[PDB]
């Protein structure tokens, strides 16, 4: 019923830099007893949320002093000094002054790093799948930055648009790179009516599209 | 007599804090609604919120507080209790057996199905009589435990406290 | 040390009901409240309600008063949440969270229970190993496709989880009531094919469990 709103939806930040995340509520978060019950949580990819800061300013057991929170009433901000790669995740402002308790949409922390051209590896369909009667051509594009990428499939030079089905990983906590999988699925018959299968990725690192392909047999 | 009640109030608050993990700024499940007396003769009624989750630990704390407050009293002042025990709870007793007769009353009455099943949030507290001097009104303070079971023990004790005045 | 161990993922039909559990340990069960939180993709983090394990006292969110019912068993230090009249919009991750002393914070969160509300029928995966093209560099990449399973999740490891660096397990993708997942792993060409690499796929729902070596093509 109390609406929490966070700005921005996401924030690219370099190592050592400071990160700032704002959170606005519809009502004042001050309570009869005088406490302002507003908190900040961090959810990393895969994990459950962990409390970082509670009641605006107070840090939680084992939270470095480089996390600090400020504000009052309705406007609050969280500051993350000296950003590490481990800090990447989604930061949620929440309130417990009014029932029902409510959360913000969250702010995703992208960690900036040098550009990185993807190592593209293409994989023809395994014979064990061809035995089942289907044909899926998988193409991995691993360890790249920035996130922005698109992958065109091709059959005998012609752009194949159907049957493509992609997936992206969250940003890697170690090297802060991105990875993508692309699977092009067909019937075994349609697979055997053509010669070449190509995996064309375009990226900021090279205006020339990165091409990886193979010829059938 | 007011100082005994005030010591007791500290002994409850401090034991609820250490044993039941209570604190002044803990959200109470059960909140005290109306706390009045049927015939008030100079008593001021307040409600202090020392709430927690564990009702079993709360009850034991209210006893241990009341027990050591009672045993802190001198034998002359301590002999007044059996009389005012019977006034409120209408059970006979004697100086040596009062400490347990009270425990039995609380542990039985506050574990009744009616008490433990009570999910009614806003609860009232109604005592019948409280005496107090004209120049020095008595300060009564219902310590809200945040649970029907704990508040039951407070109200059972409250009824002894109020009989000491009258 | 505090521990909240929630139950495994659940698939249930629409209009049906389910009861997930959350077993606490390493703290006094009756001393702290237990709360429940829903994390959908459509709606954000939603607070459901809380229960006092000692007295059984509960309060609910207005929005979930008809959906969720919270109980607790002191005997086994576990708390439950029952969901009723399951619909597609109930499909989300559900969290049990232990309160702080004051009952205004959530310091401790469970791993999460995945709920999936579909009348679609459970299907086992098909594990296809992806080795490189017939025709090299100094660091080969191997893959593993997990085709046509349902419901979530699957667990994938390499050599029983020993080989964990240089790995990218991609999020699954739904298509016509059938998920599809993949993983890539990269090691020095000295390693493979001289050292064999196994893909350890598992799908507890349909109760299958496969191990796939990756031979050269």
């Amino acid at each position: 019923d109390v609406v929490m709103t966070q700005i921005p939806l996401s924030l690219p930040v370099s190592l050592g830099d400071q990160a700032s995340i704002s959170c606005r509520s519809s009502q004042s978060l001050v309570h009869s007893n005088g406490n302002t019950y507003l908190h900040w949580s961090l959810q990393k990819p895969g994990q459950s949320p962990n409390l970082l800061i509670y009641k605006v300013s107070n840090r939680f057991s084992g939270v470095p002093d480089r996390f600090s929170g400020s504000g009052s009433g309705t406007d609050f901000t969280l500051k993350i000094s000296r950003v590490e790669a481990e800090d990447l995740g989604v930061y949620f402002c929440s309130q417990s002054t009014h029932d029902p308790w409510t959360f913000g949409g969250g702010t995703k922390l992208e960690i900036k790093r040098a550009d990185a051209a993807p190592t593209v590896s293409i994989f023809p369909p395994s014979s064990e799948q061809l035995t089942s009667g289907g044909a899926s051509v998988v193409c991995f594009l691993n360890n790249f930055y920035p996130k922005d990428i698109n992958v065109k499939w091709k059959i005998d030079g012609s752009e194949r648009q159907n049957g493509v089905l992609n997936s992206w990983t969250d940003q890697d906590s170690k090297d802060s790179t991105y990875s993508m999988s692309s699977t092009l699925t067909l019937t075994k018959d349609e697979y055997e009516r053509h010669n070449s299968y190509t995996c064309e990725a375009t990226h900021k690192t090279s205006t020339s599209p990165i091409v990886k392909s193979f010829n059938r047999n | 007599i007011q100082t005994t009640v005030n010591t007791l109030s500290e002994r409850i608050s401090s034991k609820l804090e250490q044993e039941a993990n209570a604190s002044a700024q803990t959200k109470c499940d059960i909140e005290i609604g109306n706390f009045y007396i049927r015939q008030n003769h100079g008593c001021n009624l307040t409600v202090k919120n020392m709430c927690s989750a564990d009702a079993d630990a709360q009850l034991d704390a209210v006893l241990s507080a009341a027990t050591e407050t009672y045993s802190g009293l001198t034998p002359e002042q301590k002999a007044y209790v059996p009389a005012m025990f019977t006034a409120a709870l209408n059970i006979q007793t004697s100086v040596n057996t009062v400490v347990r007769d009270f425990e039995n009353y609380v542990k039985q009455t506050c574990n009744s199905s009616a008490v433990v099943d009570n999910k009614l949030k806003i609860q009232n507290v109604i005592i019948d009589e409280c005496y107090g001097a004209p120049g020095s009104p008595t300060n009564l303070e219902f310590i809200n435990t945040g649970s029907s079971k704990g508040n039951c023990a407070i109200k059972a004790l409250m009824q002894l406290t109020t009989k000491a005045t009258t | 040390q505090v521990q909240l161990q929630q139950s495994g993922a659940e698939l249930v039909k629409t209009g049906a009901s389910l009861r997930m559990s959350c077993k606490s340990s390493g703290y006094t069960f009756t001393r702290f409240w237990m709360h429940w939180i829903k994390q959908s993709p459509g709606q954000g983090l939603e607070w459901i309600g809380y229960i006092n394990p000692s007295t059984g006292y509960t309060e609910y969110n207005q929005k979930f008063k008809d959906k969720a019912t919270l109980t607790a068993d002191r005997s086994s230090t576990t708390a439950y949440m029952q969901l009723i009249s399951l619909t597609s919009g109930d499909s989300a991750v559900y969290y049990c969270a232990r309160s702080d002393q004051t009952n205004y914070l959530f310091p401790y969160w469970g791993q999460g229970t995945l709920v999936t509300v579909s009348a679609a029928k459970t299907t086992a995966p098909s594990v296809y190993p992806l080795a490189p093209v017939c025709g090299t560099g100094s660091s080969v990449t191997l893959g593993c496709l997990v085709k046509g399973y349902f419901p979530e999740p699957v667990t994938l490891t390499w050599n029983s989880g020993s080989l964990s660096s240089g790995v990218h397990t991609f999020p699954a993708v739904l298509q016509s009531d059938l998920y599809t997942l993949s993983s890539s792993v990269t090691v020095t060409s000295s390693t493979w094919p001289s050292q064999s690499i196994t893909c350890n796929v598992a799908h507890p729902a349909s109760s299958t469990k496969v191990d796939k070596k990756i031979e050269p093509r």
